[PDB]
Order: C-alpha cells, then sequence, then structure tokens
RNA sequence: UUAAUUGGAUUCAACGCCGGGAACCUCACCGGGGGCGACGGCAGGAUGAAGGCCAGGCUGAAGGUCUUGCCGGACGCGCCGAG
RNA sequence: AGCGGGGUGGAGCAGCCUGGUAGCUCGUCGGGCUCAUAACCCGAAGAUCGUCGGUUCAAAUCCGGCCCCCGCUACCA
C-alpha cells in the first residue's frame, strides 16, 4: 500500500484571494474535486507539463498531513508559477503509475470507493492520449 | 433528334442488304464482311435471329470479340467474354460498325502504390 | 498468417540491442528483453517496427521471451483489415 | 498495378541480350473445357467386354456428357503395381 | 502582479538603426563519383516575415492594439 500513489483531481479557485505567494514557493488554496491529496506527488496538466512537486500543505498556519473530498486546503508548490505554468481556474490533474493502477484495480481493490473509481477512471480516460494502455484501461 | 447513319432512319437500315449495308461502313467492316462470316459468327447470329423471332428466352453468351455490330442486333443484351467473366453489353443504336470487344475491357485501371525498393539509383 | 497459441501474442520491434537481442513491445503493455532463436536467425532479417510472435520464457515470464514469426506487409495488413489488432498498437 | 502481367542475366564481363521484330501458334503465365496408363495381375465379359453415332438439351462451341435407341464384336484404370 | 527583451522555409542565425533583391550553415528529395557505403560535386523544392490596423509613391524595416515565448523584482498559507 505504501508505494502505491493515490489518485486526485482538483481545480484551481478562479478567486484571486487563494494567491497568496507566486513563486518559490508557488502558494495557492485548493478544493479537492476527487481523490486524495499527499505531499511528495506530482502534478500533470492536460498537456502534462511537470509544474513540480507539492512541497506542502496547509489548511491554516497548521501543518497538515493529508486532505480527503470536500477540503479546502492551501498547497505550496515548487516549480509552478501563475500564468506561463499554470492558470487560475484551470484543472490539475495527479500523475499517475501505470503499475500503480494495477495494483489499485487488482490488488487493492478491497480499499476503493466512489469518488476513488470515478478519480482513477477519468484520469485514465484523460490519460488515454499517448499510450493506448490508458486507452484500453 | 432521330437516329441517322449516313441519312438513314433505323428502319431503311433494317431493310438493307448485307452488301448494301457494307457500302456504308469504313472500310475494315466493308473488308470484313465481304471475306465472308467465320463459323462461331454464323452460330452466334442464328441464336441473335432466333431470339428476335420471339424465341430463346435465354441471355446470349459470347466468346467471340470480333464479331461486327449489326442493326438487327440493335435492343438485345449479350455477354462477352473479357478473359475470365462474361460482361453484359447494352447494344444501342450508335454501336453500328463496332467490334463487340470495344465494349468488354480486359484490363483493370491502374492505381499506383508507393514506388519499393530498387525504384531509384539511391535506394539499391 | 499463423496465429498465437497459447500464451504467446504479438509484438512490435523497438530497439536492436546486439548479440541477437531485441527489445519488444507486447500488447499486453509490458517491454521484454527478447532473445531470436539461432534457426530463423540466420535466414529472416528483422528491422525496427514488425509485428511479430513473442513466447514468454517460462520463468520470469515479464521481461524475457523468445521470437517465434515475423510477419510479412501482407499479413499485417489483412490482419488489420480484419481487426484481430489496430492500428495504433501497430504505431505506438 | 494485376486473374496473369511467365522466366534467365545486374561493374568492366546484365539492360535492340537469350538470334526475344510474341495478334493465333511460339508459351513456359491466367479463366474455362476436354483426352491419355506398354506389361503384369483383380472385378467383370459372346446371356456381349472395350469402343461409335441421325436428331434435341447442357455448353463459349462440342455423341464431351445427358435424353432418345441404334450400331461393333474380345478384352478389361471400376482396383493394385508399374510405365 | 509590475518592468524589460523577442517572434522570419524543417532547424539555428543575417537582412533594422539608413524603407525599394527576403541571404548564411545544416536538413529532405533527384542525378553525378566508387565494386558498394560514407565524404565530395551539380540541380531543384521549400518562409512572402506571429496576427490586425495606421503611415508612406511603395512597409519584414516607422508606429500602435492583440496572441505566444524568455528574463528580473516585489510577493509566507
Ligand atoms: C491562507 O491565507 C488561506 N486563507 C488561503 C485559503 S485556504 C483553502
Ligand atoms: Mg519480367
Ligand atoms: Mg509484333
Ligand atoms: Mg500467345
Ligand atoms: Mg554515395
Amino acid at each position: 500500500l505504501s508505494k502505491v500513489t493515490f489518485p486526485g483531481v482538483i481545480r484551481l479557485y478562479p478567486d484571486e484571494r487563494y494567491v497568496f505567494r507566486r513563486s518559490n514557493p508557488a502558494i495557492v488554496g485548493i478544493e479537492v474535486i476527487e481523490g486524495r491529496i499527499k505531499p511528495g506527488v506530482t502534478l500533470i496538466k492536460q498537456n502534462g507539463q511537470k509544474v513540480g512537486v507539492i512541497r506542502s500543505i496547509k489548511s491554516r498556519d497548521e501543518f497538515l498531513q493529508e486532505a480527503k473530498k470536500g477540503q479546502a486546503v492551501a498547497i505550496a508548490i515548487e516549480g509552478a508559477i501563475v500564468g506561463r505554468h499554470i492558470h487560475p481556474g484551470e484543472t490539475l490533474y495527479v500523475d499517475l503509475s501505470r503499475d500503480d493502477a494495477i495494483t489499485l484495480l487488482k490488488h487493492l481493490r478491497d480499499t476503493l470507493e466512489d469518488t476513488d473509481i470515478k478519480a482513477l477512471k477519468m484520469i485514465a480516460k484523460v490519460k488515454a492520449k499517448e499510450d493506448p494502455f490508458w486507452r484500453a484501461i | 433528334k432521330e437516329f441517322r447513319y449516313r441519312g438513314y432512319t433505323l428502319e431503311q437500315l433494317m431493310n438493307m442488304s448485307l452488301e448494301e449495308l457494307a457500302k456504308l461502313l469504313p472500310a475494315r467492316q466493308r473488308r470484313s464482311l465481304k471475306r465472308g462470316l467465320t463459323p462461331e459468327q454464323k452460330k452466334l447470329l442464328r441464336k441473335i435471329r432466333l431470339a428476335k423471332k420471339g424465341k430463346y428466352n435465354k441471355p446470349i453468351r459470347t466468346h467471340c470479340r470480333d464479331m461486327i455490330v449489326l442493326p438487327e442486333m440493335v435492343g438485345l443484351t449479350i455477354y462477352v467474354h473479357n478473359g475470365k467473366e462474361f460482361v453484359p453489353v447494352e447494344i444501342k443504336p450508335e454501336m453500328i460498325g463496332h467490334y463487340l470487344g470495344e465494349f468488354a475491357p480486359t484490363r483493370k485501371r491502374v492505381q499506383h502504390g508507393a514506388p519499393g525498393i530498387g525504384a531509384t539509383r539511391s535506394s539499391m | 498468417v499463423p496465429l498465437p497459441e497459447g500464451n504467446q501474442l504479438f509484438g512490435v520491434v523497438e530497439q536492436a540491442l546486439g548479440a541477437g537481442w531485441m527489445d519488444v513491445r507486447c500488447e499486453d503493455g509490458k517491454i521484454r528483453r527478447c532473445r531470436i532463436p539461432g534457426k530463423l536467425r540466420r535466414r529472416v532479417w528483422i528491422r525496427v517496427g514488425d509485428l511479430v510472435i513473442v513466447q514468454p520464457w517460462p520463468v520470469q515470464s515479464d521481461k524475457r521471451g523468445d521470437i517465434v514469426y515475423r510477419y510479412t506487409q501482407t499479413q499485417v495488413d489483412w490482419l488489420l483489415r480484419k481487426g484481430k489488432i489496430t492500428q495504433e498498437f501497430l504505431t505506438g
């Protein structure tokens, strides 16, 4: 279980307020659409640009560990810049490993629920662009 | 806007001796008719006349590609061998004086592909 | 023309590694370091980007395999028209 | 490319070369239709083997085969070897 | 977010400032040389200049509005 990475899809607020720092690090609020956010997980767009790795997450001044469904949290990420790299109101996807997807669909099929399966399915549909493996899911 | 062949309607062509008709055709047809018809053409012509009379309610199939179209053959449909199968030909008035084989192509049209290895000097 | 029978499956050659070793991408989304039997090695020339039949080794059947047959242009065209295999597997 | 576009020859020492100027034949290729087994033996066979035909269908056209019954007298691929 | 810089064949650069032919090297296709390949020689294709407008006898060159790319700084949930 510790080896695989949970799927996750989020969308940036179209609100200017949530942006608290632009670069080094990029600090911006987020609401979770599906899946679970964890520290040290790479995020990619539809075209797959490496926006970096989530450096830290905080719902308040306190330090957090993870965020579940229906929770808002400010992410401080590295390698992402508003504008050229990321735009407000744009939807972000968690990069997935095909071995991890196979493990989730076959080995760890007991610990999978509605939001997780929806997120993983739509992530596979989105990633079905280059490798036919995601096309066949 | 009727049909005429040398100033004659179709019916005037119908009531003509084979010799009188031969004076209207081009030289190749005239020489072919003057030298007589081959036995195979005789059998085909017999079948055609039978079909016109009201008998022989069967399709006409023939290997004779060198038969000349004649006015009394107008209106019938003939199946001419092209090498591997018989194709239907519907005889129209403006076909008088042509060989049957002209209406049954023996080669397929060519659609080229990509040149293969050895098509140019550099590919060898 | 012959089809895989058993654990065999198709594959696309990706890169030759030398000394009769190829790197074949199979239909199950795996990359395998495949070994060419010498019987057909001497008479059949294989080049990157071909449809072939690969049987995985009995032990560690995830990264090793043997190539048994090569599909010519007419055979792969017939397979594509029939629909047993798609175009994106061949094109990648 | 095609039903087939028959094959050989690839530096000098293959490419108006195979005496290769192919309408048929040539011809080896493609579509279709017919014919053929010395010599041994098995079935069978003068109570007639094998073989041939006026007419008419089938057919591109054909006693090739079928329909319709006439002609001929001693060998026999329906079976096995062999040629 | 503010400031500064730049968009030209498939690729990387001239041609500005001084308006009036769109060049340079590599790359692709074809023919040469060699028993054959690479190297070398010849010929040809390929951008009408990031878009839109203004100016001018005439604009890739001067000017302005947009689209994209790059750099610097402010920016602590
Ligand atoms: C931090 O200032 C915080 N209020 C930003 C949004 S948390 C989802
Ligand atoms: Mg030839
Ligand atoms: Mg000639
Ligand atoms: Mg001939
Ligand atoms: Mg060379």
